[PDB]
């Protein structure tokens, strides 16, 4: 079950069922926007490059659970953590266990960088129109986006992504407003309002 | 040093065969085992099977004998075939160099040891979607630029399925590039934007082209984007 720890404390993740025989448990780290990487093998051996502050458990005594332990937790430790358990008394396991997310509390807030583009001459020439609102490098990841035709709120025609965590632990998102060229030109301007952590940024474009 | 580039059709019709290929450089395919893992939308990782030059090869029984892993020494490639594609076969597929170890917990002669596997080098994986729906290439549009910097980009509109790649100036421009995760439209089609933050002073002098590739539809497009009137 997911966990959140403050920097410089330690996290423990427990994966799989209790052992029966001897084991050789591997641990995998899957950072956001990255391929998974091996961080522990043969219970507690470390590929070169993995800091000592990552540790797996012994397979003695039996009947215990594979537990990954990270001390001196830091922002970069935010990832999903799986295990691959091999047990001398159990048939080989093909699905990875775990996937527990580690949230590192107390990272600094980052305000969204918001960029609003009007529809292009080419798109308008293809008798279509799309406002493009880009929202990047913000933390925490919760955001809400509202569109305005002049001063009237617009919900119809809007497609807004779910925020996705980047490699640098910040989030990105984007929102689209589909117009007809005639609608785009009818209101005097359009606005993209992004609200994040009690602040609302407004970007505006006009024909 | 070692790099794994897995490639596939990026669309497969139900009850048809999925064929994926993993290109290897920096390493000989003969020196180790090779695995495929598939992550489904959301979380989870499923080890699909592993292959070796000596032919020590096994497969997850959950895949109901539908998969084949092979090696081509001349092309230094690993192959994955997935017969009878179903919706539950979608997701991102990883190629990964797999190494073996030996857990010896007792007396060897009494067989008191087993072989385990770990996967130390993973590729970035390739997206696979199962659907009777037809591929649609994206339409690409320029997003012209207006603190001492300017943002310009490309709109990649109405494509299916994922994924598309965006490079700038043929790869030469990566500093300050943000390619945004696609939006899934209620139409079932995808869009995405690629934006680059540039020094304002360069708007006239330097040229900016976005290179969009949507392989499933064989769509390759270059869009030149410059400031407008
Ligand atoms: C072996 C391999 O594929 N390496 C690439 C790496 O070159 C690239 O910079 C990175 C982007 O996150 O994606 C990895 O998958």
């Amino acid at each position: 079950s997911d966990i959140s720890v403050a920097p410089g404390e330690t996290a423990r993740i427990s994966c799989g069922e209790k052992s029966l025989g001897s084991r050789a448990v591997q641990w995998y780290q899957h950072r956001a926007g990255q391929a998974p990487s091996l961080i522990i093998y043969n219970n507690q051996d470390r590929p070169s490059g993995i800091p000592e502050r990552f540790s797996g458990s012994p397979d003695s005594p039996f009947g215990t659970t594979a537990t990954l332990t990270i001390t001196s937790v830091e922002a970069g430790d935010e990832a999903d953590y799986y295990c691959h358990i091999w047990d001398s008394r159990v048939p080989t396991k093909w699905v990875f266990g775990g996937g527990t997310t580690l949230t590192v509390l107390g990272q600094p807030k980052a305000a969204p960088s918001v960029t609003l583009f009007p529809p292009s001459s080419e798109e308008l020439q293809a008798n279509k129109a799309t406002l493009v609102c880009l929202i990047s490098d913000f933390y925490p990841g919760a955001v809400t986006v509202a569109w305005k035709a002049d001063s009237s709120p617009v919900k119809a025609g809007v497609e807004t992504t779910t925020p996705s965590k980047q490699s640098n632990n910040k989030y990105a998102a984007s929102s689209y407003l589909s117009l007809t060229p005639e609608q785009w030109k009818s209101h005097r301007s359009y606005s993209c309002q992004v609200t994040h952590e009690g602040s609302t940024v407004e970007k505006t474009v006009a024909p | 040093q070692m790099q794994l580039q897995e490639s596939g059709p990026g669309l497969v019709k139900p009850s048809e065969t999925l064929s994926l290929t993993c290109s290897v450089s920096g390493a000989s395919i003969s020196d180790s085992y090779w695995s495929w893992i598939r992550r489904s939308p959301g979380k989870g990782l499923e080890w699909i099977g592993y292959v070796h030059k000596s032919g020590d090869t096994n497969y997850s029984p959950s895949l109901k004998s539908r998969v084949n892993l092979s090696l081509d020494t001349s092309k230094n490639q690993v192959s994955l075939s997935l017969v009878a594609a179903t919706a539950a076969d979608s997701g991102k597929y990883y190629c990964a160099r797999t190494l073996h170890g030996r857990r010896i917990y007792g007396i060897v002669a009494f067989n008191e040891w087993f072989t385990y596997f770990y996967m130390d080098v993973w590729g970035n994986g390739t997206q696979v979607t199962v659907s009777s729906a037809s591929t649609k290439g994206p339409s690409v549009f320029p997003l012209a630029p207006s603190g001492g910097t300017a943002a310009l980009g490309c709109l990649v509109k109405d494509y299916f399925p994922e994924p598309v790649t965006v490079s700038w100036n043929s790869g030469a421009l990566t500093s300050g590039v943000h390619t945004f995760p696609a939006v899934l439209q209620s139409s079932g089609l995808y869009s995405l934007s690629s934006v680059v933050t540039v020094p304002s002073s360069s708007l006239g002098t330097q040229t900016y082209i976005c290179n969009v590739n949507h392989k499933p539809s064989n769509t390759k497009v270059d869009k030149r984007v410059e400031p407008k009137s």
